[PDB]
């Protein structure tokens, strides 16, 4: 395919969730708590009430959504499932990725753990489910690199979640086939189908040997199952909306509640109208983990799509009016960028984030420039304007929460402009001609001494913060290879830099040789009072000295003045501008020339 | 061809990691193959391999998926394997004598290239020598004659090549001496020492060739005879070569290479006349000792240099080594010694040899086998065309090199050479040396053509 080099504007340490928190993992014996974020990054906090600030580090690695984490090996590993496709391999002690697995070929949407087997099971949105002994990734090196597959087959539809029992005798996927398809996975044989709920089932847990079931869904019931009878004991329908997140007791015998419509209810299995409205949250449930030290649980934290995470207290069971009306703790949270828009010059960005603060960027710097508080975000848009044209050379997207820069083979040299219209100066008095793309090419790679010539490091005008995440990936789907620039002359980076850094940018970087200009044709003709061709750049003063020597400086500007459709042209003006915003109808810009 | 494919395709080797790893387990599996001939490609394979890389190596069933593991390279390892793969080629010297030539043909820029090999490759070298090399106060001839030559199916062959063995030794610990020192490098050169000073004194019937025994090239005894000529021919070469620079300049050395020189050349008259190979001094050698033989007038010097100089002999020897590498780059564009294969070190090499060849031509025609003015001049014929065939974009270079655009420098030697064409044209016929002009009509047309 065609490779896409992509980078993240962004400050050096986000302690905070820049976006929403999808799944959680509770480690008992440390008091550590970890975040899976949509923004792409796992957090660990410690959950001493003590500490004022609880975050202790993030790992990074990740490329897009963290879909789902288990803390395995008696907390040792934590295995961690992402929308880029693959599944990777932590030192949950140390925050370092060990191991990468590739073998899913879309969304990774669940994970499963059987604690006394230490088995781990994955399966996502391509309806393949791989089972992983942990102790064999672990004993994973960059010799032994060989590992082997067990998978199950029968699914006939995207799989959005999974549970295994903590014998690991039994493993369930839910999908949108709506029934759930249970295996044996020792064996690997299909089991029976049992058939029966009518939507989505985003929540599944099994009792701890593996006899009954219960399932979340969204069409709003909760439904437990029976597997030595095949069969529906109990349907609860507490919600008025879709059920996304489920939690039992040890006992099971109570199931706490959560989804769309942000209420949260515990309900007792065994005689229903018993039931508890524990809290109304803020925003949507999407996952809760209950701290386990003692019998009738202390607390349960909550996920949601914001970026807070809460944790609420549980007073006791036997006692319209939630129990809690504030969190015990509240992990605080940061503003995702929600807007963007890029200015005329294609090298400002203007943006909107969701606590409606608005900023300002400079994509060449790649940094922040100015905050600009809670003004109106398309009066701001409006006051910054400037009448100048320059070819889209680069798309943004807002997926991951942060500003994220791509940069493609079809259009990243597209866009030529001149150092004075630039903030880069002209130290020798003249201003030659840049192409923005190919600096920024030179910029990114700095450090990869394969570009160092016979000394120079850079392009000479600007650098980027060393900090930058650089991403070398596939277009659509499949990341190569992701460093952070300033750790490009390390000799392992060098190789796989060597190994994956794609011709295309080899020559600009490393050849330092110029991209294609590009010419406009244009007609002149009498009608304001020849077939011709020129750069793109050029000054209309230019065409006016031209008229003026073929038919006969300062005097040329002083008496000839060009018009086109009828409007007199700014002589500073270029015309890929003119042509971009004056030019209204169909085939060659056409100018119209005139003596004064 | 398997030798040239590799050395062409080792750009795309350098920027890559799956290639080279694909072509170290080949070249692997290669190796533990018992079919021979396969052996003779996985050395020659795995020198090139080694010789241009200072870091190399990384960092099935359908039931298994390979994974990336993100661990950081460990240069402790990757020393080891560098280690363990020259371990399997120490152990392959015990196979027939190509392995052997370009295993020692190879080690010098092994040495070169990856330093830290060094305390390994000379742990090999000095420890397959004394399989030969016979230490002792006084045994006449030091370096076992008969040892490196088989006896089977009455088909002799050499196996081995003690002479590039010797010359491999001398420029591994050349090098390591005079550059990348800032015992055992102390022990080898008394030992080459202790090969000269008893080499020197061999009376040439303890090698038992005193006379001309046999040296047929038909019968049993005979071809081994001869074979066993050349090996002390190319020790001889080789051991000028290194005297000369054991110490800077004393008369004790020259004494010895004159003298082995005389054992030499003995030699050569006994085995030319009845019935050859190239030579083994270095290329940089060669130069070096032309320009510090002939140009060079420092009055330290002359003392013990005026023994080398009253060899006449001698001179015909160097300017013949010369021509000879001369010839060897006019037909191929690689010379036999180190730098063969880089082009840039031959030409600045024969630029000082066309700038010491021209002065010895030019300055002194007194009265001009063969004189040594004749051989100059044939050198100088020999080394303009090979400049205008291979070396075409550095002419400027070259006549720059030479002691304005390029046409005045070639107008000069062409005046240059024209007056002598006239001085000797102008004699009265009588047997005119009909030689030098016409190779002289040969050098203004190679000349003109610029």
């Amino acid at each position: 395919r065609k490779v896409q080099v992509s980078y993240v504007i962004r400050d050096e340490v986000e302690k905070y969730n820049r976006n929403g928190v999808n799944a959680l993992q509770l480690d008992p014996a440390l008091n550590r708590l970890f975040t899976a974020g949509r923004d792409s990054i796992i957090r660990i906090w410690s959950v001493n009430q003590h500490k004022q600030d609880p975050y202790i580090a993030s790992m990074e690695h990740h490329t897009d959504w963290v879909n789902d984490i288990v803390l395995c090996c008696n907390g040792k590993t934590l295995i961690s499932a992402s929308s880029d496709t693959t599944v990777k391999v932590w030192n949950a002690h140390k925050g370092f990725c060990m191991s990468t697995l590739r073998t899913h070929k879309d969304y990774v949407k669940a994970l499963a753990y059987a604690k006394d087997k230490e088995l781990v099971a994955s399966a996502g949105l391509d309806r393949q489910i791989f089972l992983w002994d942990v102790n064999t990734l672990t004993a994973l090196t960059a010799s032994n690199n060989t590992v082997t597959t067990s998978s199950l087959s029968g699914n006939k539809d995207s799989i959005y979640s999974l549970a295994m029992n903590q014998l690991g005798t039994i493993i369930v996927s839910g999908s949108t086939e709506k029934v759930l398809r249970v295996w044996d996975p020792r064996t690997c044989a299909k089991l029976m189908k049992l058939k029966g709920h009518t939507d989505n089932v985003k929540a599944l847990l099994l009792n701890r040997d593996g006899t009954q079931c219960l399932s979340g869904s969204s069409d709003g019931t909760i439904r437990l199952w029976s597997l030595g009878q095949q069969r529906c004991i109990a349907t609860y329908r507490v919600h008025d909306e879709g059920v996304w997140a489920l939690q039992v007791n040890d006992a099971f015998t109570h199931v706490y509640s959560g989804g769309r419509d942000r209420k949260i209810y515990c309900t007792d299995l065994r005689n229903p109208d018993i039931r508890v409205l524990i809290c109304e949250e803020k925003a949507p449930v999407l996952k809760m983990e209950l701290d386990r030290s003692a019998d009738p649980p202390p607390a349960i934290w909550v996920a949601t799509t914001k970026s807070t995470v809460n944790k609420w207290t549980l007073k006791g069971i036997h006692n319209i009016t939630p129990l809690c009306t504030q969190p015990d703790q509240v992990i605080k949270g940061g503003a995702s960028i929600i807007q963007c828009h890029i200015l005329n010059d294609k090298r400002h960005i203007l943006t909107k984030d969701t606590n409606n603060n608005v900023a300002y960027w400079d994509v060449l710097k790649a940094c922040k420039v100015e905050d600009l508080g809670k003004v109106d975000f398309e009066d701001e848009i409006k006051k910054r304007f400037k009448m100048v044209y320059v070819p889209n050379w680069f798309s943004v997207d807002l997926k991951t929460g942060m500003l994220t820069i791509t940069l493609d083979e079809s259009d990243c040299f597209a866009a030529w402009v001149s150092a004075k219209d630039a903030g880069f100066s002209s130290p020798d008095g003249s201003d030659p001609k840049l192409n923005l793309g190919g600096l920024l090419l030179q910029a990114l790679l700095e450090y990869w001494p394969r570009t160092h010539v016979n000394v120079q490091k850079g392009n000479g005008y600007f650098q980027v913060p060393p900090h930058t995440p650089v991403i070398f990936g596939e277009a659509g789907g499949r990341t190569l290879f992701r460093l952070l620039c300033r750790d490009s002359g390390g000799e392992t980076e060098s190789m796989l830099l060597n190994e994956t850094v794609p011709q295309w940018v080899i020559d600009i970087t490393v050849d330092k040789n110029m991209p294609k200009f590009n010419k406009i044709p244009f007609y002149l003709q009498p009608h304001a009072s020849d077939r011709l061709s020129a750069s793109d750049m050029l000054q209309v003063r230019k065409v006016m000295e031209h008229v003026y020597e073929k038919i006969i400086a300062v005097l040329a500007e002083e008496k000839i003045e060009l018009l086109c459709q009828d409007q007199v042209l700014d002589p500073n003006m270029d015309l890929r501008t003119v042509k971009h915003f004056i030019w209204k109808s169909g085939g060659d810009l056409t100018l119209h020339y005139r003596q004064k | 061809t398997v030798q040239r494919l590799l050395k062409a395709v080792q750009p795309l080797l350098k920027v890559s990691m799956s290639m080279r790893d694909c072509l170290i387990l080949v070249l692997r599996k290669a190796m533990f193959a018992n079919q021979l001939d396969a052996r003779k490609s996985a050395v020659a394979g795995f020198l090139l391999l080694l010789k241009n890389f200072k870091v190399l190596g990384s960092l099935l069933s359908v039931s298994q998926v390979h994974v990336d593991v993100h661990s950081h390279y460990n240069s402790v390892a990757n020393e080891t394997f560098c280690l363990e793969i020259m371990d399997s080629l120490r152990r392959c010297l015990s196979q027939q004598a190509d392995v052997r030539l370009m295993l020692y043909e190879g080690f010098y820029d092994v040495l070169r290239r990856n330093s830290q090999l060094a305390n390994s490759v000379m742990q090999t070298l000095l420890s397959q020598l004394k399989q030969f090399y016979e230490p002792k106060p006084d045994l006449l001839p030091p370096l076992k004659l008969e040892a490196c030559i088989l006896t089977q199916g009455d088909k002799i062959s050499l196996q081995e090549p003690l002479d590039y063995l010797l010359c491999c030794i001398q420029h591994c610990l050349a090098w390591y001496k005079n550059t990348v020192i800032p015992a055992f490098y102390e022990d080898l050169d008394d030992i080459l020492e202790s090969i000269t000073n008893r080499m020197i004194k061999s009376e040439l019937e303890d090698f038992e060739l005193d006379k001309s025994a046999d040296f047929s090239q038909s019968t049993s005894i005979g071809i081994k005879n001869n074979i066993c000529a050349f090996l002390v021919m190319g020790v001889c070469e080789v051991l000028i070569e290194y005297n000369f620079s054991i110490s800077s300049f004393s008369k004790n050395r020259f004494e010895d290479i004159l003298s082995l020189f005389m054992c030499y050349k003995k030699l050569s008259d006994i085995l030319n006349e009845k019935a050859t190979s190239d030579s083994l001094l270095s290329m940089k050698f060669v130069s070096s000792l032309l320009t510090a033989l002939f140009r060079d007038s420092i009055q330290s010097h002359q003392e013990s240099l005026s023994v080398l100089r009253s060899s006449n002999e001698f001179m015909r020897y160097a300017v013949n080594v010369a021509l000879q590498k001369v010839q060897q780059l006019k037909e191929t564009g690689h010379v036999s010694g180190p730098d063969g294969q880089n082009p840039e070190k031959i030409f600045q090499n024969l630029c000082d040899i066309t700038r010491v060849l021209l002065w010895r031509y030019t300055s002194i025609p007194t009265s001009v086998g063969k004189s040594i003015s004749l051989l100059c001049l044939e050198g100088l014929q020999k080394i303009f065309s090979a400049v205008q065939q291979f070396y075409q974009p550095k002419i400027q270079q070259f006549l720059r090199a030479l002691d304005v655009s390029v046409t005045q420098r070639t107008a000069f030697q062409i005046r240059q050479f024209q007056r002598s064409l006239l001085n000797l044209l102008s004699s009265q016929e009588e047997d005119f040396n009909s030689k030098e002009a016409l190779l002289l009509v040969t050098v203004l047309t190679s000349l003109s053509k610029l």
